[PDB]
């Protein structure tokens, strides 16, 4: 199993280093991927380590700057990257495949997301949405949070069925927006609760709302 | 080394063969892989040695290929299978993917519900407020959505953004925004938002008063 760590923002120019650790036994055959993914866009192959040796390849969009190492008894690989651009952001996967050797099983992490801009780190205003006789609808909108990702599942997975979540619309000023919302019961007087489960990874701004008519 | 992946989108709906052509720049001998990404989620892997299929990946998906041109063949497709689609090559020193493939279903149409959400009491003490108009379970994506302020058409203060084709129903859900100042919603009083859809056969359109 792969879990990448170290995301966040980063400045234009500045550098920022990122960790794959995996789980399991570890062959001197394995090695490691970086796939990275920009918004929107297609999957890069970023570079490859192979643990026999001296050998590291990159791609040519980041050779002479990406550098990658690896500690041994932690089982962890990274990615130091330097002299970074816009052109850079994406979510940033390591990978091992069986089939040319450089893991068991095809894994993948789940990415961490890097963003190269000189925008500050904000935490996110929600706002409610009353629904106020037909199946109605209800939902939290979360405004002017800086950056990407943000998780929201009502109730903490308790009420998450028919719910869609709106990808986040990026606003002129610079800060991100969206809401999310859940079609319940025509009239569902004195529901149990409506937790407005939103959580900013960035800065640590885990929030809750109450939606009531 | 450019993996040419054809096409770069197609629809279909649900029980349809889908066949997705990659072509390669230079000899791969079988050395191809395919993976399926679907949104929010990191890829998968489907098929290797461009036939051999993984584990846990049905006999539904197939792949066959060699030399330049290969092909990734689904023969019945299921509305859970809505995703990107990718191929890769391995045959040297570094891995190159291909340009993707966007697949979606085409079913038919369910009428948007439409919901009017008035600014929180809350979002008028910052002072930019933000009325929202939700269009529900529909099918084609393509909705019109005008705002009505004072039974005056706005422009140049909304903006839209469509959820992924939900892999049960398969429909899209529509959020569209209106932000105005805290001044120029208490100039006003009537806010509307009016869509119109291929499903209703007349525009629908929900509104409130401010106060009420």
């Amino acid at each position: 199993k792969l879990v990448e760590s170290g995301g966040g923002v980063v400045q234009p120019g500045r550098s920022l280093r990122l960790s794959c650790e995996a789980s399991g036994f570890i062959f001197s055959t394995y090695g490691m991927h970086w796939v990275r993914q920009a918004p929107g866009k297609g999957l890069e192959w970023v570079a490859v380590i192979w643990f026999d040796g001296s050998n590291i390849y990159y791609a040519d969009s980041v050779k002479g700057r990406f550098t990658i190492s690896r500690d041994n008894s932690k089982n962890t690989v990274f990615m130091q990257m330097d002299s970074l651009r816009a052109e850079d952001t994406a979510v940033y996967y390591c990978h091992r495949n069986f089939y040319d050797g450089s893991g068991p099983f095809d894994y993948w992490g789940q990415g961490t997301l890097v963003t190269v801009s000189s925008a500050s780190t904000k935490g996110p205003s929600v706002f409610p949405l009353a629904p106020s006789g037909g199946t109605a609808a209800l939902g939290c909108l979360v405004k002017d949070y800086f950056p990407e990702p943000v998780t929201v599942s009502w109730n903490s997975g308790a009420l998450t069925s028919g719910v869609h979540t709106f990808p986040a619309v990026l606003q002129s000023s610079g800060l991100y927006s969206l809401s999310s919302v859940v079609t319940v019961p025509s009239s569902s007087l004195g529901t149990q609760t409506y937790i407005c489960n939103v959580n900013h990874k960035p800065s640590n701004t885990k929030v809750d709302k109450k939606v009531e008519p | 080394i450019q993996m040419t992946q054809s096409p770069s989108t197609l629809s279909a709906s649900v029980g349809d063969r889908v066949t997705i052509t990659c072509r390669a720049s230079q000899f791969i001998s079988r050395w191809l892989a395919w993976y399926q990404q679907k949104p929010g989620k990191a890829p998968k892997l489907l098929i290797y040695k461009a036939s051999s299929l993984e584990s846990g990946v049905p006999s539904r998906f197939s792949g066959s290929g060699s030399e330049t041109h290969f092909t990734l063949t689904i023969s019945s497709l299921q509305p859970d299978d809505v995703a990107t689609y990718y191929c890769q090559e391995y045959t040297s020193y570094g891995r190159t993917f291909g340009q993707g493939t966007k697949v979606e279903i085409k079913r038919t149409v369910a009428a948007p519900s439409v919901f009017i959400f008035p600014p929180s009491d809350e979002q008028l003490k910052s002072g930019t407020a933000s009325v929202v108009c939700l269009l529900n379970n529909f099918y084609p994506r393509e909705a019109k959505v005008q705002w009505k302020v004072d039974n005056a058409l706005q422009s140049g203060n909304s903006q839209e953004s469509v959820t992924e084709q939900d892999s049960k129903d398969s429909t899209y859900s529509l959020s569209s925004t209106l932000t105005l100042s805290k001044a120029d919603y208490e100039k006003h009083k009537v806010y509307a938002c009016e869509v119109t859809h291929q499903g209703l056969s007349s525009p629908v359109t929900k509104s409130f008063n401010r106060g009420e």
